[PDB]
């Protein structure tokens, strides 16, 4: 019945002023790519910073178990692609934001299948 | 003169000729920072420029390719090496990596301990090493060939690199062996490269492209890290970067690089060619299995 809720206690160290996770792993693209969020490869377009996956996992960095039944991340072994303007804090935004399961970008920072 | 729009320096062969004597190394920019873009990471840069390398060589690149990485871990406790090599390797190429301490990855498996626990039932086209041992720092001592992962890694290249296969392995003034200078001297060419990035410091990659596991070449490893050295002491390379700029032909080409599983015997000069050339992977092409060692203790006395 009890179980850590760790999204929870980040967003609200965050509200709370809390300096975000570091480190996490920025790479070098051309900023030319497809803008998806979560790519085999970085796709960065001129708006993006690309990151490797799991240093932008809440729970691949805090060594906690994923909210996947079976364990499975989504973000480790791929690339994550994060808005220029939210860079600061990759793994509070990876956290915050959802994926369209339709064009595969970020709902809310590139989807626009409401049009 | 045009160097410093390259990812890096490699030895030019004139200094692979000498039989210069071990000095100490006193590096012009030694300390300097080269500036790296906006939030990136020194490894990230390295790494860059090291892959950049070696898309100028002749890299086996089958498919199914399996590339190892040793001392991935880092003091963020990420891997920043391991997500460049991730993306310069083909999509679905097997990585795995390992390091003494934990760290996250975007490998497809991890190893975390001493790296002589670990051990692969299979081959690997590709080893990849940037193992550094701390305590190298205190120099106590004659400049002397070290042991310790070293040995580890000359044992693993002759045991388990697929002939026609690649090895890039970190060294520094200090941190070096005379083996695996010797080692290259196993592979149809070799070099040690310095990034431009990194240029104010002694380390290099001892590249060996394309493994023959016979000696094209007998080198004295000792002689070779003293010209080495004699030529990183007289060749101030100048900071930058560059070339991390222009990552617009990064990705490694699928060569889609043949693998056969032939036995000794059945290795003749036209293979030796192919093998050189990097047109040849010579291996078994089974399922990659790999395991670490555990030491079990029990200390309630
Ligand atoms: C190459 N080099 C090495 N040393 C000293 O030798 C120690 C061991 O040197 P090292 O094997 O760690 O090489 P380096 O320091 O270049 O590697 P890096 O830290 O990975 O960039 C070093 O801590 C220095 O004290 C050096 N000291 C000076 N003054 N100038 C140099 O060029 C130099
Ligand atoms: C320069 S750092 C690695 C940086 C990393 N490659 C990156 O991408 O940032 C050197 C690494 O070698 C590891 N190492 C040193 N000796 C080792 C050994 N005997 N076995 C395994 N790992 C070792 C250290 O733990 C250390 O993380
Ligand atoms: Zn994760
Ligand atoms: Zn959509």
């Amino acid at each position: 019945a009890f179980a850590v809720d760790a999204a929870k206690a980040y967003k609200d160290y965050l509200a709370s002023g809390g300096q975000p996770i570091t480190n996490c792993v920025k790479m070098l693209c051309t900023h030319t790519g497809t803008g998806q969020a979560i790519t085999v490869t970085p796709e960065a377009n001129m708006d993006q910073e690309s990151f490797g996956g799991a240093s932008c996992c809440l729970y691949c960095r805090c060594h906690i178990d994923h909210p996947n039944p079976k364990g499975f991340c989504d973000l480790k072994g791929k690339y994550v692609q994060i808005p220029t303007t939210c860079a600061n804090d990759p793994v509070g935004f990876t956290l915050k934001n959802t994926v369209c399961t339709v064009c595969g970008m970020w709902k809310g920072y590139g989807c626009s299948c409401d049009q | 003169s045009s160097q410093a729009w390259q990812p890096g320096v490699a030895m030019p062969n004139l200094y692979k000729m000498q039989r210069m004597l071990l000095e100490k190394c006193d590096l012009q920019n030694y300390g300097d920072s080269a500036t790296l873009p906006k939030g990136i990471m020194m490894n990230v840069a390295k790494y860059t420029q090291l892959c950049q390398y070696l898309n100028t060589l002749t890299l086996a690149v089958p498919y199914n390719m399996r590339v190892i990485h040793f001392g991935a871990g880092s003091d963020k406790g990420v891997a920043p090496g391991t997500a460049v090599l991730r993306q310069w390797l083909p999509t679905g190429t097997l990585l795995v990596d390992s390091d003494l301490n934990d760290f996250v990855s975007d490998a497809d498996s991890t190893l975390i301990g001493d790296c002589a626990t670990v051990h692969t039932a299979n081959k690997w086209d590709l080893i990849i090493s940037d193992m550094y041992d701390p305590k190298t720092k205190n120099v106590t001592k004659e400049n002397d060939s070290k042991e310790g992962f070293f040995t580890y890694i000359c044992g693993f290249i002759q045991q388990k690199l697929a002939l026609g296969g690649s090895v890039a392995i970190k060294i520094t003034e200090h941190s070096w062996n005379a083996d695996l200078y010797k080692l290259m001297g196993h592979f149809a060419w070799w070099t040690a490269f310095v990034t431009n990035v990194n240029a104010s410091s002694s380390e290099a990659f001892l590249i060996g492209c394309n493994y023959l596991g016979k000696p094209r070449e007998q080198i004295d490893g000792y002689v070779m890290h003293a010209n080495y050295i004699f030529w990183r002491n007289t060749n101030p390379i100048q900071l930058s970067s560059y070339s991390l700029f222009d990552m617009s032909k990064f990705p490694l080409k699928l060569r889609g690089t043949a693998v056969m599983s032939l036995k000794e015997g059945q290795i003749n000069d036209m293979i030796l060619s192919l093998l050189s050339k990097g047109r040849l992977i010579i291996r078994e092409n089974n399922r990659v299995v790999i395991s670490s060692d555990v030491l079990v203790n029990n200390e309630n006395l």
